[PDB]
């Protein structure tokens, strides 16, 4: 086409979606990870994760307001990944990289799994 | 704005 | 912080949100523009438009599944702007620039209003 | 991935 493009548009959209999350505006699901609860927008979870994409395209699970993750999933690893979904920023540290990679593999977040594998290989 |  | 960043994350998120829109997945509102109907995600509309942000943060309008725009709003201008919201791409043409600018001013999409003003000034 |  003959379209023009606004370079910062996608980043600005994501920034506003994170502002909505921080204010708990139009969040439509709670992700339960052991004792911890995380509120989010199903569409953003689907856009970032192969696991959530599969869950919320399911004709029955699409209507659930609560999703319980596998008890092996670490709440901090999930929190770091949820922050990444809404910001593009990953808080990858020596102390959390194993839990982050395992959570990213479960959530099917291929690019995060790739950088964790590379950072582990370097050490 | 750019030409993509 | 000590975060790393995935450059393409915001663009990939927006691409997936547009895929959900194209398949009518988890759309939660219909925007009525004269005789025309447009399905969308309230969160994406809010993230892109000062008008939708104000509408869906309203304690009563947040729960509406149908929003009717001012009858002066042109459906093609709205369609072009809705496509821009989900893609960062604006189909700005000689034949539509006046309707696009007027719709962007009504929707409070400041960056679109700015490029329309500049393109009009050049001609 | 980059250092933002
Ligand atoms: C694959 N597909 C057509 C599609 N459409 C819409 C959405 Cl929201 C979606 N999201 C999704 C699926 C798989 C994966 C991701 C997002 C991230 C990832 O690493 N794998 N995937
Ligand atoms: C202003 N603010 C705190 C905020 N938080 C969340 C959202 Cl979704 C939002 N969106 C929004 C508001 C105003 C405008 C836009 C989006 C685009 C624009 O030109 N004006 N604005
Ligand atoms: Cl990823
Ligand atoms: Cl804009």
């Amino acid at each position: 086409d003959s379209c023009i493009q606004f370079t910062r548009h996608a980043s600005d959209v994501l920034l506003n979606l994170n502002r909505l999350r921080s204010r708990d505006i139009l969040t439509d699901v709670v992700i339960v990870v052991s004792r911890e609860q995380f509120r989010a927008h199903k569409t953003v979870l689907m856009a970032c994760s192969g696991l959530f994409y599969s869950i919320f395209t399911d004709q029955l699970k699409c209507n659930l307001s609560v999703i319980n993750l596998d008890p092996e999933i670490n709440p901090e690893g999930f929190c770091i990944l949820l922050d990444f979904m809404y910001t593009s920023r990953l808080n990858l540290r020596e102390g959390n990289i194993m839990a982050v990679m395992a959570t990213a593999m479960y959530l099917q977040m291929e690019h995060v799994v790739d950088t964790c594998r590379k950072f582990i290989k370097a050490s | 704005w750019v030409i993509p």
